[PDB]
């Protein structure tokens, strides 16, 4: 089986509303599903909540449920060979990109599309380590670690991400901690500032 | 040594959580040397 | 007076969120406190951030708040005044995202004439929302402290962003959505076998 | 009169919702039109 998996903080947003946030350590991999799936190891199912208890817009509630239905066997996430991988096992397409912890980038397109096969890499540790080293040298650019997934719809280019039906945020805790260690050592990303004081 | 590079928190992180950070530090002497550069 | 849900963000990190009912008015101050007659103390960036340069500038912005930003209700309107040295720009948006495509709706005045929200446009937009217009009235007030409004740049890079949500207006929109009114007028569902 | 208000399992929030309802009768007519139709 798999080994040396990473702990992830998974957060889900239904129409710009946070409905799920859990710190998951799944050593046999995890699958983000839309309904109550049977407990299977490997690939632990992680059930996203029913939008009935979090939303009141009927049309949004029906279409979010349509996206959750399209998850099927779920969005598989696993670590293998210094890299992170994502595979959609259902009918709903998924687009991914790196971004901030509270804001995916809407000015650019997605870094790629989630592969239906098993060769869909969504993160590589080599550029993260190289950017983290340069960040500690005074580059002003911190390495990105937050993985955003847009489920069922196109990536929100030039459109408020809070309008998307299902947005999932995946944060590897080991990478975030490594960036907090660099910031604790004296590094910074605050290159530009313009305070208005009178 | 090496463990001295980890952060000190009010609520400590589990050993298995810190193992994911140490494996990246041991597998990358280039990153581990840069952390010592900031010490 | 109205009950407000206040939320503060330091460099794109939620560091404070409380739902308080202050009949004597709101006041968003820093560590340099002062009693004047209800103050809402924002937390110190030391126990929330790790970037040394960001914590130094957040503290400088919290210093410029002075006696803080006041906020109250009068005549079906919300009024906001600043009593410190740091400027403040406000705008309406969503609960998890201020509008960065456009500029701010104005700068926080230095006198008692705030006028950051009016109930009359909210009711007119809410009635149309229930009639089927598909546009829900916005009610989330965002405040950018000590910096220009984040226009054409990510709002999470701003030092101090404060979100104020009137709880009564939030529920009044939930009642409309529970009654059948929706805002989902466009969606291209990317679902298929291939 | 607490009838058109949702049943969700803040007392000041409830009365402030009622004050806006009674202050704008057009809001009452639109709220009633949803469930009656």
């Amino acid at each position: 089986l798999a080994e040396e998996q990473w702990e992830f903080e998974v957060t889900a947003f239904y129409r710009g509303r946070q409905v799920f946030q859990q710190t998951l350590f799944c050593p046999g991999g995890l699958r983000l599903v839309g309904s109550t799936a049977d407990m299977t190891l490997p690939w632990q199912p992680v059930t996203l909540p029913d939008p009935e208890g979090f939303l009141t817009d009927k049309l949004v509630k029906e279409y979010v449920g349509q996206v959750l239905k399209g998850l099927g066997n779920g969005l598989a996430l696993w670590q293998a060979g210094q890299c992170l991988w994502a595979q959609r096992l259902g009918h709903s397409h998924a687009f991914w990109a790196l971004g901030e912890e509270l804001l995916p980038d809407s000015g650019r397109g997605p870094d790629g599309e989630v592969h239906k096969d098993k060769d869909g890499a969504v993160f590589d540790l080599r550029p993260f380590v190289a950017d983290l080293i340069a960040f500690m040298e005074g580059s002003g650019h911190s390495p990105r670690y937050t993985l955003w997934f847009c489920m069922g719809e196109m990536w929100p280019q030039d459109q408020p991400w809070v309008k998307r039906l299902v947005m999932v945020k995946v944060v590897p805790t080991c990478l975030k901690e490594l960036l907090e260690m660099a910031r604790e050592g004296g590094a910074s990303s605050l290159k530009t500032v313009d305070l208005h004081i009178s | 040594a090496l463990q001295d590079l980890l952060r000190t928190l009010k609520s400590p992180s589990s050993p298995q959580q810190q193992q994911q950070v140490l494996n990246i530090l041991k597998s990358n002497p280039q990153l581990m040397a840069a952390f010592i550069k900031q010490r």
